[PDB]
């Protein structure tokens, strides 16, 4: 599924990531636009063996099991599978995870290198 | 998760089309290394069958991105390349060997690829 | 009196609705002049009915042209700007306007008013 | 009806425009191209009251009769609705008459700013 803006918006605020470590709604919604451009089902296989999962594109090397991935750790303890369903709980509850590893959202590349230091808050007006 | 742009300019009985498609193109190493993808979608257009398929430049989805529409019993692949500028939210779009055929019903489904209608209305795009 | 994006330009109670859809972009002189036209289509998404139509360059048509849905029950006016590039193979799109709503299927609506599409499938497009 | 550059190029020249009054297909379909891009229903309006009809866009002031513009010559002997048609014909006996004349495919602002002295037979590469 391609989430519409607003609509990944309100998702991810009824699944409590506005403000969550102290990272404003818009960051959750840039990181997703620049992983996955708000597509459930987007998956990249990266040099290493491990493949980047979902709308917030979470690694298979330390987060979630795809069977595949050398020096797994599963520290989410779910399929990566779970991080391509069309509703985001899964994906949020292991963002949550990652997010408190001590870096914060530096976690995200795409939020690196879109996002931080910009005017987030643009990602959730007008919805 | 496994029929991709990626694999189609590899395989010993595309690579010639896929090569076709991009001759005269300068397409980031990316596309063919595999971006961020999704699985091939089916349309048909007339009473012919396409698999439709679409990439993303890695961590920068939003800004970079690529679709294909693949023709296996006719050898023919056309695509689109799209490059959203960052200072002026202009949107350049490429055409990749878009045969007269698929000049019109196709670059709408191409279109369609990269919007996210196509994912969402999968059955949506079968024009008569 | 045809429905024109010319005429939506210069109409007393469309007038303000134009404004917002340009604002910030810099159109060509033929498109509030009135460009060459065809009829404007019917198109629901969702539960909302627009009007769609399209207007290319006098005499140029195949290098510039635009297209617009407008939603009388919000008054709201969505557009698309296209320049063409034959040599290049390539097309520049200028987003009007588009606000969450319209931020999928409405783009796809509006690039199947330039491509022909939407004309020769008119009933295609109610998404 | 938005026709695609071969499938028009095709329709052309089963009507006799190929190399009529010395013109090369081409040439036909570049006018098409710049004046309608292939749409049979386009028009549009002119500041002296006449408005341009069809694939070609055909003047009514001379060519073509809508009724409402003062000084009509109707020189093609047909109602401006019915060069807005789905089939070329109307459309290609009319300019079959405008272009004899010894300005040829200079009636046509497209042609001349967008075709006239280049490669045209680029409009039909690729056709079948």
């Amino acid at each position: 599924k391609v989430f519409g803006r607003c609509e990944l918006a309100a998702a991810m605020k009824r699944h409590g990531l506005d403000n969550y470590r102290g990272y404003s709604l818009g960051n959750w919604v840039c990181a997703a636009k620049f992983e996955s451009n708000f597509n459930t089902q987007a998956t990249n296989r990266n040099t290493d063996g491990s493949t980047d999962y979902g709308i917030l594109q979470i690694n298979s090397r330390w987060w979630c099991n795809d069977g595949r991935t050398p020096g797994s750790r599963n520290l989410c303890n779910i399929p990566c599978s779970a991080l391509l369903s069309s509703d985001i709980t899964a994906s949020v509850n292991c963002a949550k995870k990652i997010v408190s590893d001590g870096n914060g959202m530096n976690a995200w590349v795409a939020w690196r290198n879109r996002c931080k230091g910009t005017d987030v808050q643009a990602w959730i007006r007008g919805c | 998760d496994d029929l991709t742009i990626s694999s189609l300019a590899k395989g010993e009985t595309t690579k010639a089309a896929f090569n076709q498609m991009v001759q005269g193109h300068k397409l980031p190493a990316w596309v063919m290394k595999g971006g961020t993808y999704t699985p091939a979608q089916t349309v048909t257009l007339g009473d012919e069958t396409y698999q439709v398929m679409s990439a993303c430049k890695p961590h920068d989805c939003g800004s970079q991105r690529i679709a294909v529409m693949w023709s296996e019993k006719s050898n023919q692949m056309t695509g689109l390349f799209s490059t959203i500028d960052e200072k002026t939210s202009q949107e350049k779009l490429t055409w990749l060997n878009v045969n007269d055929a698929l000049s019109i019903d196709g670059k709408t489904v191409l279109f369609a690829a990269l919007t996210g209608s196509l994912e969402n209305h999968p059955d949506g795009f079968n024009f008569r």
